[PDB]
């Protein structure tokens, strides 16, 4: 989330919302675009400084082309420059005696030795970009024509220095293949030099003849020299070198002479990169001798996900380094990460050729992704099945099994009303096991994963703080799962299950005590009408909470997991199911929850007065509940009209069925 | 938590025993109380399986049946018999209550039409004093008979927390309109289906109403108004079921409004039209409720037994039941004018009149106080 | 002998007499002028800005090498007159080439056009082979670019020399050779690019070009109809937007009009009435039936006959180009009017049901009012049939057999334009739209008065009869000044005046 | 000119449910700063 | 400012801007944001 | 909106059985009420497949038919029979109505040829108005002590049924004798069942116009007193052939005079291009006469034929020439009156029908209004 | 309802998203800097 920083920081640097300004960029975004340079350059053009200092940047292979286009646009609008200038100001404040006929043979024969790399009798090399000296006194025509043939010798000097230097072990395997690939090219040139050496003895190798002969070699040496300078002047290794070769090859797409040479060099130097890609795609093994691949690994402890909520593991185990992208696999970069990530988790539990204008490897990696995704899905569905575990967590955290719970409160009612830090965990755990054995929960293969825990904060204030930014209520459940399952069921999603349970448990518990009051007074007269409207509210919110939010969304999830494609969509669907469920609850609303919690506080304290066995308090209780309920109805009526939400409309219809509370 | 069933009289024993065969058939248990192999909560009605029933000349016919190994005409005479067998009957009751894990309710099935009538009236009086914190459920059956009915009704209306009316006049009506029977052996067949589905959410675990206590406080707001009817449409979606139950001929009854309606949706309907069915019935205004206090209608879902198609049962508590009591009142006056202290019937006459006044005034906008 | 001196001027080397009787100086002067153009051309065409200019330079250098090959080949040593006569028919041609070049000068497509006009200027003369050879080797980069879209379609640009440079997705600018192919080539490149993301007779160029262009265009059209169900959208679009589908037209209209402010405009109610209506449609519940949205463009504060409400279809990327935004907007416009037509049928049926419950009470007053309703009904029904026939049946007969890439775009605009023309929504038929709106207002007034006010009802009917007569008069006068409107008078008038 | 009025329901419910998800992240991480 | 950021900065001054602003511009372009959107950002922001 | 049909008498049961057989064959429904593998909406006539049919000797033969799985002689005697069984019959009527989501009309196929169906039909119409005031009722009456029963039921028909379609046997047998050369009941009822299916072509298949029964009936009926219809079906080829062939006296099934409203249904795939050209040709040659007072027009609608089962065509119209048949019945009444508990209602039936016959004859004059 | 409040309402919800997202960014580097 760096773009949101850039807009705010730019908002502070200059003087002026930012919300719309970032939406122009979010919809626009590993891909790199290119634009015309000649049109932009002439548009800019003291401009003279721009024209010579530009050539250095492209030599360094520097994210260059998009910015240059931006300067051309800024130059068109003069007011932008004036404001930028104003903002900048504000912030700142012996051939001479030898026949001319026979000197041609001597000149051409000595020019034959400098090609090999050895200094000649007349044409020598000035010690260190290589420069040469021919003669201090020679005919003007001869010197000028030799100077035309001179640069091929300098190009040979550069390439032979490049291959000798780039043979080190500290430059990556891709550099080794590139250096080795061109070793045959210089060898063939030397053979042609030797062949012309054997031809020169017959006298049929003239100065003009050599100039025509070296023309195919002149381009070959020039392109090799340019590649040598580009690699040398900018540190290129791994995918960076491959990108440079690919970009250079695509540049010479209208010559048909310099394209085959670049194609062969790229396809010969891509073997080290493609060979290690094969094991990274088909398997989960990365050798990675030097930081040259596009995937890197950070060491993180596995138990971190179960221990806490904040630390990411799915997005931190493997990340893309952008500098090393080969520039022709960026559109499938994310799929390649999925292939290795999917295979890595399942391996520990139980051929590619470079082509031009062809996407054979693109199709190859896609079906490899399909197989890797398919094998992972059936791995977690056939054995260590996901659906049964989700049905199990729904049984306890979501109170699917009512027989289990109805016995639990009836057994631990006296030990949960005591104040906090006064009940030991073992006595609760023993009661938990006894209730589970007595109830119909014995038919649960995974019944041994429920643990009692007590939170330090109450639900209402915790929800109030997270939106504005003890006793029995401290009770909470927890669950434990193994590593292959824990990847999607983690603390990031589990904390929503227990947060939902807390409100579910509080509403269920208060209804049980309220229902128990009905039998206490079952044989002074105004408490009956209060109870009727009182109980019909808690049940109505319970029914809406349970039979229109819990089941319909869960059945959607059950149908949704039957057509999964990859675990990425599985986790997205699961976090979608939880998030929409909380929205459909009465939570996630500050004004709505505060009046609801105030009403629930009225609920619990009224029942405490009944067992005390006064006439001046029942009317006060009635006037408090009616005013709270009327305020409650007003808020949801407003919230369901201005904002679209069928749940709030349902509860309004469910709470009142006779047109009462018409005010 | 456990419930012990009690059967009294010829009619009561027959209905309870017939209900027991239906439950045994639905569950995976043999008639000899042995589990058959061929999920569902069974601690409510079974003990590790000996049924928890206290059988009290029908018993002679029962003991010959294959389920054997599984286990006068005056109200005053019945009362005297109950008083004299006081020790005999309560000995079995006490020896069962202690053995239970936690008593929560009683099941009483009988007919207010001889020996069971007097025994039932006396039993409820003693249970309230002996056990004042235990729920009592009476599955009364309706048919000399004027005085017997009102004397029983006096005890039932104030000593039984719940009551379900099952009259033979309505039973024969459906038995002729939809079954064409023209016998007692066939009218009770519908009763068994109603009885089996009456507590289907208690036996089968569910989201809500897993305990008996929660199934009364939702329907019965005050101890005076404690009468629940029955309904059964299947003799197709939830909306079709909802409309058919409210139809006047379907209800088991031989201005006016409802109080609280409980519906059990036995079908396998997906829980997505359970809400819009309530939405459409509200728009059409198929029925009305009390105008003074808020009233709500609720529906519950369950599943069939796989060992054994959509069903539905309705719990109706309407003020229209005053017609049946007024019918008993009018015949009592005719019998009184045509013929120890003979004062008990006077107390029964006044108390039911207060119930009629309470029932009729329950529809007024100012029923409170 | 001076033969070596004269022969060493056309090569370019200097001589003793050539720096950088007595009439012989004139002869050497003519030969010197023959060599100076050669030297100027060599100095001008030495570089090996534009790709087309480079090819022309290469051709010129190739020609010059032949000229150098021809000289110093035949004559060892001849007479001075002989060499002058021999280099006469060729020296003038060399001067002409010098005049053709600079010794400013265009580049890109302009240079190709300039050379082409030069060839036609002197076609009959002996310069045709030279000019044709240069033009053949100067169009090589252009031919490579043309073959690029035909086979690959990956756009290539060197210095913007071409006349062509680089949601709607069609912002590729476009603005001699025959104009019948320039536009075809320009649209051919876009079509293949779109599919990637989902005598001077020019016969050698168009011979392998027409066949491939036809093949690509036919493949593009076939792909849209078969694997994208484009025709399926049109039949589904007509069902919903044009409100042709029964039991959905009535259901949507009935639910909205049952209510009639702060209601009927919140997202809760109007987004749900569409959802409820789909099940009652019985023709839908498919991915086609999705993307229907009830959009609103105006919020009235509060007898009236106006109720603004839109209905916009939504499409994905591949078909966003075929269906224009303006076409969808006009669908809403015709839908808004057509929904207003259905407002009578709901209201008229309601008052028909309202009068039904009145029935004992049979006299002159009751029967007289009911005859008015029948007269009111017949006018609405007769014009509703005209709208249905003209828009949904005869217009839909076209564009169904018409279809069997740019063809789709032109045809769709014509189909809608005819639909809105026959629907009387055009501004040319404004008086017809105005007079019917008075009838629209009058009938709702009759609806408002649901026998305490019989005189008001009689006055309203008499006003309608005068207005209806005026409608017949205005439409009759408009026939002289629209073949579509001719059918309207036959519908409204039949055995009457 | 005029909003779709149907995606508005989908757009408003996506941002609000996302904001609560984002709100729940800042609080569980801020308490880690305190702890 | 990094050497590369200063390296790009010198051409911007040569062609004819605040160094901290320019660093943000380079950062946005590094994150694959198209140059055309960035100008429309500036145009609506510098008005 | 579900629509429920009722059959009365042996004639009504016979035509109703043939109507159901043809309608079932039109859709992809087997005779055993099971859909076969083989757009159309069968929900209006069929309910989840069973037909909403109610039938009141002949029934035994009907059950013997392969379509089994698809389910006195005086007016006073017929009235008495209905009274004794009114509650039993209305029990199945009400439960079917409650089972239906929203009933629209009540299709009836009853005969007034001296049978008990006329007596039952009179009672059913009386109670349907009494109990269902907001529910439309329509009956397809058929015409032949016979003169008596043929006019007593007319008293109730003219004040209870909202719409009425008449199919007399005078023209039915003429068509059968001419174009079929029959010289039986099934041979003559098959043509009637063909009209029955084609009458509701726009109802079974969705369309833009006339999506419900009240839509069609309202146009043809100007006054509830004038609630009579006649039908024709010339299929026994462009739009002009269908329109022209639907006006000759040989096709109208009725034994000055002018039309009031014309609604015609075309079930073919004929091109809509030539529909208006046919309309102009009809007006120019003047094959039809309309009312002089109010502007009366002609309307035509198109619908798609069933692909499971050729251009069809049906006409629905109201003609003042229907008054001739009533005058024949009244004349037979007066002749039979003098030839042979108080005979009071029997008189008022004559008065009411004589009031109707006056209204028909008064609608031809140019001053019918006021 | 004003047909203009919708623009204001959408902006307010988007404000609650952008501003809260910014505070996340600032606090992330605090965790990185603290360690
Ligand atoms: N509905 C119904 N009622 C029954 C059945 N069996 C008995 N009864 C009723 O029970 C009454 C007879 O009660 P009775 O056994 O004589 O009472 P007791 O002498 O005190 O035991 C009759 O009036 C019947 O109405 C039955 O199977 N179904």
């Amino acid at each position: 989330f760096r773009i949101h920083h850039d807009v705010n920081e730019l908002l502070s640097l200059l003087r002026v919302g930012a919300e719309v300004y970032i939406d122009l960029l979010q919809k626009n975004r590993y891909v790199t675009t290119t634009v015309s340079a000649h049109s932009a350059k002439v548009k800019i053009a003291t401009p003279e400084d721009f024209l010579k200092k530009y050539d250095e940047l492209k030599s360094k292979n520097t994210n260059l082309d998009p910015l240059v286009y931006l300067l051309s646009k800024l130059t068109e609008d003069k007011e932008t420059l004036q404001y930028l200038q104003q903002n900048a100001k504000e912030r700142a404040e012996l051939p001479g005696t030898l026949p001319l006929a026979s000197q041609e043979s001597a000149v051409v024969e000595d020019l034959l030795y400098v090609l090999v790399g050895v200094d000649g009798r007349y044409v020598s090399a000035q010690p260190l970009s290589r420069t040469f000296l021919v003669d201090p006194n020679l005919d003007l025509s001869i010197r000028e024509l030799v100077h035309r043939i001179l640069p091929v010798a300098a190009s040979y000097s550069a390439v032979t220095r490049f291959i000798e230097e780039k043979s080190s072990f500290e430059y990556g395997q891709v550099n080794h293949a590139l250096a080795a690939a061109m070793r045959t090219l210089v060898k063939e040139h030397l053979i042609l030099v030797s062949q012309l050496e054997q031809l020169h003895r017959q006298g049929l190798l003239s100065l003009q003849k050599l100039w025509f002969y070296i023309q195919p070699a002149m381009r070959t040496m020039d392109i090799l020299a340019s590649l040598a300078t580009s690699v040398d002047k900018g540190e290129c290794l791994g995918g960076s070198t491959l990108s440079l070769l690919h970009d250079r090859s695509f540049s010479y797409t209208g010559d048909s002479q310099a394209q085959e040479l670049c194609l062969y060099l790229t396809k010969a130097a891509s073997a080290p990169y493609f060979e290690v890609l094969e094991k990274w795609i088909y398997r989960g093994i990365i050798h990675d001798p030097y930081s040259e691949f596009m995937v890197e690994e950070h060491e993180l402890r596995k138990e971190r996900i179960q221990e806490d909520y904040n630390d990411k593991y799915w997005d931190q185990r493997y990340t893309i380094v952008q500098q090393q992208i080969p520039s022709f696999l960026q559109k499938m970069a994310d799929k390649i990460l999925s292939t290795g990530k999917y295979l890595n988790v399942v391996r520990e539990c139980g051929e590619i050729i470079y082509t031009l204008k062809e996407r054979a490897y693109v199709e190859q990696i896609e079906k490899a992704f399909n197989y890797a995704s398919k094998v992972l899905l059936d791995f977690l569905m056939e054995e260590k099945e996901l659906v049964a575990h989700l049905r199990s967590i729904k049984r306890y955290f979501l109170m699917d099994q009512g027989d289990f719970f109805v016995h639990f409160m009836d057994l631990a009612e006296e030990e949960l009303r005591k104040p906090v830090e006064d009940i030991t965990p073992p006595r609760l755990e023993a009661l938990l096991e006894l209730a589970l054995r007595m109830s119909t929960a014995n038919t649960d293969p995974f019944k041994d994963d429920l643990k009692i825990d007590l939170m330090p904060h109450d639900l209402i204030t915790q929800l109030l703080r997270v939106l504005a930014i003890s006793g029995l209520e401290a009770f909470s459940f927890d669950y434990i799962v193994k590593w292959p399952l824990s990847l999607i069921i983690n603390r990031k999603a589990l904390t929503r299950y227990q947060m939902l349970f807390r409100h579910m448990f509080y509403c269920k518990h208060v209804e049980r005590q309220l229902c128990s009051v009905w039998i206490s007074n079952k044989t002074f007269a105004g408490a009956f009408t209060l109870r009727q409207r009182m109980l019909n509210f808690v049940q109505n919110i319970q029914y809406y909470m349970m039979f229109e939010v819990m089941e319909p969304t869960w059945h959607i999830l059950e149908k949704n997991l039957k057509s999964a494609s990859n675990i990425d969509d599985v986790l997205g669907h699961h976090t979608g199911f939880l998030d929409t469920c909380l929205k459909d609850c009465m939570l996630t609303n500050p004004e709505l929850l505060k009046v609801f919690s105030k009403l629930m506080s009225v609920c619990v304290m009224f029942t405490n007065c009944m067992q005390k066995f006064f006439e001046a308090t029942i009317n006060k209780f009635d006037k408090n509940f009616s005013a709270h309920l009327l305020d409650l109805l007003a808020r949801l009526s407003i919230y369901s009209t201005s904002d679209c939400e069928h749940g709030m409309a349902s509860v309004i219809s469910r709470l009142d069925f006779n047109g009462f509370y018409t005010e | 938590r456990e419930i012990i069933t009690l059967q009294l009289g010829q009619c009561g024993n027959q209905i309870g025993f017939e209900f027991w065969k239906q439950l045994c058939a639905e569950h995976g248990i043999s008639p000899e109380a042995i589990v058959e192999e061929f999920t569902d909560r069974k601690d409510v009605f079974f003990y590790q399986y000996i049924p928890r029933a206290v059988l009290l000349r029908v018993i002679h016919s029962i003991l010959n049946s294959p389920y054997a190994k599984l286990y006068g005409n005056n109200w005053a005479s019945g009362f005297s018999q109950g008083e004299k067998i006081h020790e005999d009957i309560f000995d079995i009751i006490d020896r069962e209550a202690d053995g239970s894990d936690s008593l929560e309710g009683f099941v009483l099935c009988h007919s207010i039409a001889g020996t069971g009538s007097g025994l039932g009236s006396y039993l409820l009086e003693r249970l309230n004093d002996r056990y004042p914190k235990k729920l009592v459920q009476t599955y009364s059956v309706f048919p000399v008979q004027p005085y017997n009915s009102l004397l029983t009704l006096k005890r039932l209306t104030q000593n039984a927390d719940c009551l379900v009316v099952l009259d033979n006049t309505a039973l024969n009506r459906i038995a002729t309109d939809r079954l064409h029977i023209q016998s007692f052996s066939q009218i009770n067949q519908l009763v068994s289906t109603i009885m089996s589905a009456s507590t289907t959410t208690l036996r089968y675990p569910g989201y809500m109403n897993n305990d008996l206590i929660g199934l009364i406080a939702s329907l019965i707001p005050t101890p005076r108004l404690h009468f629940l009817m029955t309904g059964y449409t299947p003799l197709t979606t939830v909306l079709d079921v909802m409309r058919r139950l409210l139809q006047p001929k379907n209800v088991m009854v031989s201005n006016h409004c409802y109080i609280a309606i409980l519906n059990i949706i036995q079908g396998e309907v997906d829980p997505t039209q359970v809400h819009k069915s309530l939405q459409r019935i509200r728009e059409r205004k198929l029925a009305n409720f009390i105008p003074w206090g808020p009233a709500s209608i609720q529906v519950a879902l369950s599943r069939k037994s796989p060992y054994l198609r959509v069903s539905g049962l309705m719990m109706a508590n309407h003020t229209s039941i005053s017609s049946l009591f007024e019918r008993t009142c009018r015949q009592y006056d005719k019998l009184r004018k045509r013929e120890d202290n003979f004062d008990e019937m006077d107390t029964s006459r006044e108390i039911v009149q207060q119930l009629i006044d309470e029932y009729h005034a329950a529809t007024r906008p100012d029923y409170i106080s | 002998e001076l033969v070596k001196d004269v022969l060493n001027v056309l090569i370019g080397v200097v001589s003793a007499t050539f720096s950088l009787p007595e009439s012989i100086s004139s002869l050497l002067s003519e030969v010197a002028e023959y060599g100076t153009c050669y030297t100027r051309l060599s100095h001008f065409s030495l570089q090996p800005k534009g790709l087309v200019f480079q090819a022309f330079t290469s051709g010129l250098r190739r020609y010059l090498q032949y000229y150098r090959a021809c000289v110093l080949s035949t004559p060892p040593t001849l007479s001075l007159l002989t060499i002058g006569f021999l280099f006469k028919k060729l020296g003038r041609q060399l001067r002409y080439l010098a005049e053709l070049c600079g010794v400013a000068f265009p580049t890109g497509v302009k240079l190709l056009s300039y050379l082409y006009q030069e060839a036609l200027h002197n076609c009959s003369n002996e310069h045709y082979p030279v000019l044709l050879s240069l033009l053949k080797t100067s169009c090589e980069p252009y031919t490579r670019f043309i073959h690029d879209w035909v086979y690959s379609g990956v756009f290539r640009d060197a210095y913007g020399e071409f006349m062509i440079q680089v949601k709607l997705y069609w912002t590729h600018g476009y603005v001699v050779f025959l104009k019948h192919i320039a536009h075809d080539i320009y649209v051919c490149g876009k079509t293949i690019n779109l599919l990637k993301l989902c005598v001077l007779m020019k016969r050698s160029i168009t011979a392998p070009l027409a066949a491939h262009i036809s093949l690509v265009n036919k493949a593009a059209v076939d792909y849209f109809f078969v694997e994208l169900h484009l025709e399926a959208h049109y039949e589904a679009l007509r069902h919903f937007l044009l409100m042709e589908d029964g039991e959905f037209a009535q259901s949507l209209s009935d639910l909205l009009f049952e209510k009639l402010p702060g209601e009927l405009l919140n997202p809760l109610v109007l987004n749900s009435v569409l959802s409820k209506a789909l099940q009652c449609s019985l023709h839908g519940d498919t991915p086609h039936a999705s993307n229907l949205s009830l959009a609103l463009k105006y919020l009235p504060e509060v007898p009236d006959v106006l109720s603004c409400l839109e209905l916009r279809y939504k499409v994905d990327w591949p078909l966003n180009i075929v269906i224009t935004e303006g076409c969808v907007s006009k669908y809403s416009g015709v839908f808004s009017f057509l929904l207003q037509l259905k407002l009578m049928m709901w209201a008229l049926k309601d008052v028909c049901f309202h009068l039904k419950r009145t029935a004992m009470a049979g006299s002159v007053q009751f029967r007289q009012l009911q005859l008015f309703k029948h007269e009111m009904q017949h006018f609405v029904k007769v014009i509703q049939g005209y709208i249905a026939n003209q828009i949904l049946h005869v217009t839909w007969c076209e564009f169904r057999a018409r279809l069997a890439l740019e063809e789709i775009q032109r045809a769709h605009a014509e189909y809608l334009h005819k639909a809105v023309f026959r629907g009387l929504l055009t501004e040319k038929a404004a008086p017809v739209m105005n007079v019917i709106h008075s009838i629209f207002s009058l009938v709702l007034k009759f609806r408002s008065q649901l026998h305490p006010n019989f005189a008001l009802m009689q006055q309203s009917y008499n006003t309608f009869k005068y207005y209806s007569h005026f409608l017949f008069k205005v439409v009759t006068k408009l026939v002289n000044r629209q073949p579509h409107l001719e059918d309207f008078l036959l519908r409204i008038n039949f055995n009457n005046y | 000119r005029a909003r779709n009025m149907k995606d508005f329901e989908n757009q408003i419910t996506e941002l609000k449910k996302e904001n609560f998800n984002l709100k729940l992240r800042i609080y569980f991480l801020e308490e880690r700063m305190q702890q | 400012l990094s050497t590369e950021e200063m390296e790009l900065y010198e051409l911007a001054q040569a062609a004819g801007i605040d160094p901290d602003v320019f660093k943000i511009l380079v950062d946005l372009l590094k994150l694959n944001v198209a140059p055309l959107a960035v100008f429309q950002m500036l145009k609506s922001m510098c008005a």
